[PDB]
């Protein structure tokens, strides 16, 4: 006998409070528990449970399934589950293949014997007991409880892990020319050294393995590893090619999920339309981008791996319609990955706004993947990004980057002035609303003398303040002065909407648009402001 | 020796709070700051029967090339159960000619902690792209930015400056977190001299460096009214709006003479000359201005809050208060990163979190003018305080910037 060292115990807890599993076995046939005989015999043989006498009150009930060659025990834990304390996780987050970085020689080992080498807390495996209902109910069922971690049990997977990695760690630490990842039953074992430089490191691998107990057997996976969902090539990485099947959904998570590295994957018209009840035609007609959708994931796209000795690049595009499309390269046309972003829901928005959330989104998503910021290519000019965040009433900031002159470029739209124009005309704006009616008033008075007053229905205090201001950007020369008492549509027009929701807010901004000076002043109501007192008497009634 | 009993507050679990994804170079730092930790048993693995877990990450203090390591628990801070048995406030450290601030964090690590609760103390070291599992370690010894660490550790701190106190019994010297603020009335040559004498004591009983703050400040700045010799049209709009303003904090303000002026349908810049009667009510809004608010009381139990303002080249204006317009505090600070907005933003909070432990002993919640991606995206690359207040955002653009300009 070789001496194995010990795989040291996870203590494991019930919940505080709780008591474990009371289920009650369920009726089998005789055939099930002839089968479960010889499963749970075969297991005995091995340690990997043992027959248990009378004390435990705990049970959990097991079942049979067949069939390609025979039968297999299912021990349902739903309920131990519910009643095992919580662990950490091990991972929850996957790598992102772009992430990964290519090896000459990547080995494969199979460590699937090794899961039933994890032990389990002794004080712990009461709590996993079953019973096989014996032949006719005329004899007390066998009674056993795991000793290893249980196939199906709330802590395995984090107990595995954790246990596969603690013996590794020291293999790892000093072989720093491999690196190492475990997927299911099989390790992956990755290298840039001479073919023959890098089978003794295996060799050795599986040598520090046996230390454990740990049978690796010796025995060539497809250069195409599935994993995750993806395509991993060594050269290149892929999405595993699934496709969308007209009564209709759930095609959103598969067109985003290819839109990680197929470009232009538009998602709106199809997300604009969402319990699961019926299906309505595109109405937006997203079928012009639909059959694009089926067009674009029609030809095969590939990403690169990652070279950390060269810089790494992000590059945005305004698509249109809240939506922006972006790639992350550090060679040109060899991207990395890609994606989109949306904009957020809300009343009113700017292009200048959306970029920087877009920025935000990239740089922490390349803070995960490369541990590094990326350089920005951008389609806004300096020279709009200083003026933006110069005036800009909040704090802002965009991390080193540069301008790309890719159409359409993002813009300033308007920019209000700072002081009164001079030689512009004056409008006292208002509008007054009926709460009851839902009549009111919008106009104006300047200091040349002109006037208005038009009556409107259907229509609040909000949208009556809106439409004076309104009324006065149409009425007025190139230059204009407005002082209004809304501090709701100054509220509105200084935090620099470029595209509304409401449609009265859009006719302002393309009202902003034509003028070369505006200057937007605020007084307040009811003080006898005059202009503002005169036009407040023409409109509240 | 003695692990002093600590327990969470009834009724609630450890943190499970996410780990934020952290750089490469930080990374690497917290690796190396928690292997050294780890041989001294300040530090050690756990496994994943430990679900908690607390965000961490890696800075630079003021005037240091030195990463230091920084845990966020303000999560664990707000359900460790309050400590008792004294710390009370000197209401004349914030009226000292000079106070430095010292950091004291590294003598907690001295204290174990006990061991029952160790496992609350979780916290990850991340792997980039996720390759592999993070590093888990839970505290052994008395953690930085732990609220117990400085009520535990206030039996053994009294005693090691019991004899500098004895000394300089007008000395002023407060504990807030790891950092102690060292409060004379004296020079800054016999300061930093008094400073480096009670940095021995320390090192026999980050130390080297510490903050020279002046107290001396002028509280509530006054409201202050244009002096013109002529107005015109949008000045005395202007005005009337910022008299309307500081009524909801002043009683008698009057705007009825200087509105007359405004009847009318003038334009903007046309110059208007003041009447006998505006003139006097303009003096005497001014007067009313000139004495501070009157009911304006500091309760311990009510939460501190403080708004920030952009104002442009690097001015940010900001108030502290607990019930709208009575302010406890208003300030103003200038250049000082003129093309990183969020930098400015970060040290403005700093400042004025450190003077709000100076002035009452505790953090106010911040209402910051900037969208929470942002903030949540860059605070930490400029973070230099081994404490964390709380924050909200502003979405909307405050029509009172100007009334503060
Ligand atoms: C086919 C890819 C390949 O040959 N390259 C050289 C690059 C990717 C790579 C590099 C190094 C290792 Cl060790 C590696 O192994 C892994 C890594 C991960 Cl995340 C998942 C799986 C699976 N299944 C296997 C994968
Ligand atoms: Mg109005």
């Amino acid at each position: 006998m070789v001496p194995i060292s010990p795989i040291e115990t996870v203590p494991v807890k019930l919940k505080p409070g709780m008591d474990g599993p009371k289920v009650k076995q369920w009726p089998l046939t005789e055939e099930k528990i002839k089968a479960l005989v010889e499963i749970c015999t075969e297991m005995e043989k091995e340690g990997k449970i043992s027959k248990i006498g009378p004390e435990n009150p705990y049970n959990t009930p097991v079942f049979a399934i067949k069939d390609s060659t025979k039968w297999r025990k299912l021990v349902d834990f739903r309920e131990l589950n519910k009643r095992t304390q919580d662990f950490w996780e091990v991972q929850l987050g996957i790598p992102h293949p772009a992430g990964l970085k290519k090896k000459k020689s990547v080995t494969v080992l199979d460590v699937g014997d090794a899961y039933f080498s994890v032990p389990l807390d002794e004080d712990f495996r009461k709590y996993t007991a079953f019973t096989i209902p014996s032949i006719n109910n005329e004899t007390p069922g066998i009674r056993y409880q795991y000793n290893v971690l249980p196939q199906g049990w709330k802590g395995s997977p984090a107990i595995f892990q954790s246990s596969m990695t603690k013996i590794l760690e020291p293999f790892a630490a000093q072989n720093p020319d491999i690196v190492i990842y475990q997927y299911m039953d099989d390790l992956y074992v990755g290298s840039d050294l001479e073919i023959g430089q890098h089978r003794t490191k295996i060799e050795e691998l599986r040598q520090h393995l046996l230390r454990w107990g740990l049978t690796t057997p010796d025995k060539q996976k497809e250069p195409p590893f599935l994993w995750m969902g993806y395509e991993l090539h060594p050269d290149k990485w892929t999405v595993q090619p699934i496709v969308l099947p007209s009564w209709t959904q759930k095609l959103v998570g598969k067109l985003n999920w290819a839109s990680q590295i197929y470009p232009g994957i538009k998602v709106r018209q199809l997300s604009k339309l969402l319990a699961l009840t019926e299906v309505i035609p595109l109405t937006e007609e997203a079928e012009l981008e639909l059959a694009e959708n089926r067009e674009i994931l029609k030809e095969p796209v590939h990403g690169v791996y990652y070279d950390p000795s060269k810089d790494l690049i992000a590059e945005i595009q305004k698509q249109g319609q809240g939506q922006w499309t972006y790639q992350i390269y550090q060679e040109p046309f060899k991207n990395l990955k890609t994606g989109k972003y949306a904009r957020m829901r809300g009343a009113h928005t700017n292009d200048v706004k959306q970029l920087t959330e877009a920025v935000q989104k990239i740089t922490t998503e390349s803070i995960v993947i490369w541990g590094k910021t990326p350089k920005f290519k951008l389609p806004i000019q300096k020279e709009t990004w200083e003026t933006w965040w110069t005036e800009y009433w909040q704090a802002t900031w965009i991390p080193e980057w540069e301008f790309v002159n890719t159409p359409p470029l993002v813009k300033l739209w308007y920019q209000l002035e700072k002081e009164p124009i001079v030689g512009a005309e004056t409008f006292y704006v208002d509008g007054a609303a009926n709460r009851e009616t839902k009549l009111g008033k919008a106009g104006y008075v300047t200091n040349k003398g002109r006037q208005k007053v038009v009556p409107l229905t259907n229509t609040t205090n909000q949208k009556t303040e809106l439409q004076a201001i309104y009324l006065a950007l149409q009425d007025s020369g190139l230059e204009v002065n407005i002082v209004t008492d809304s501090q709701y549509a100054l509220g509105i027009i200084q935090a620099q909407p470029d595209k509304s929701e409401s449609e009265l807010v859009n006719q302002i901004i393309e009202q902003l648009i034509k003028k070369e000076k505006v200057y937007l002043a605020w007084v307040p109501a009811h003080k006898g402001i005059g202009g503002n007192e005169q036009v407040d008497k023409l409109v509240s009634a | 020796i003695e692990t002093v009993p600590v327990k969470l507050k009834p009724g609630m679990d450890g943190p499970k709070v996410k780990q934020w994804p952290l750089t490469e170079e930080k990374i690497k730092a917290l690796v190396e700051i928690c292997t050294e930790m780890e041989k001294e048993g300040k530090i050690s693995k756990i496994g994943p029967e430990n679900p908690y877990n607390t965000p961490v990450f890696a800075i630079k203090k003021k005037d240091s090339t030195k990463w230091r390591k920084l845990v966020d628990f303000r999560e664990l801070n707000k359900r460790t159960q309050d400590f008792w048995e004294v710390i009370p406030h000197p209401a004349g450290l914030k009226k000292k000619k000079s106070v430095t601030v010292l950091d004291v964090g590294d003598a907690y690590f001295s204290v174990p902690l006990d061991e029952d609760f160790r496992k609350y103390t979780a916290f990850t070291i991340p792997s980039i792209n996720n390759e592999t599992p993070g590093i888990r370690y839970q505290y052994n010894v008395l953690p930085q930015g732990w609220k117990g660490s400085p009520a535990i550790f206030q039996s053994s701190m009294t005693k090691i400056l019991e004899p500098f106190k004895k000394q300089n019994p007008d000395i002023v010297i407060y504990q807030y977190m790891d950092d102690l603020y060292v409060g004379s009335d004296l020079e800054i040559g016999q300061h930093r001299t008094k400073i480096e004498e009670l940095r021995q004591h320390l090192l026999r009983w980050f130390l080297w460096m510490g903050y020279e703050l002046h107290p001396d400040k002028w509280t509530v700045q006054p409201i202050v009214l244009p002096e013109k010799d002529s107005w015109t049209v949008n000045d005395i709009q202007k005005l009337v709006g910022k008299l309307n303003w500081a009524s909801q904090i002043y009683p008698g303000i009057k705007v009825r003479q200087l509105s007359k002026l405004l009847r009318g349908t003038k334009a903007l810049t046309e110059v208007i000359p003041l009447t006998e009667e505006a003139e006097l009510e303009l003096a005497e809004n001014r007067e009313i201005l000139k004495e501070p608010v009157h009911g304006v009381y500091y309760d311990p139990s009510k939460d501190l809050i403080a708004e920030i303002q952009k104002q442009g080249q690097g001015q940010w204006t900001y108030q502290i208060y607990q019930e709208p317009f009575k302010n406890l505090k208003t300030g103003k600070y200038a250049r000082m990163a003129h093309t990183n907005d969020v930098k400015q933003l970060t040290e403005a909070v700093q400042k004025i979190t450190t003077e709000s432990i100076v002035i009452w002993g505790k953090t106010p919640k911040f209402k910051l003018p900037i969208q929470k991606e942002t903030w949540e995206t860059w605070w930490t690359e400029y973070w230099q305080a081994t404490w964390i207040p709380e924050w909200e955002f502003v979405n909307t653009p405050p029509l009172v910037k100007l009334w503060y300009q």
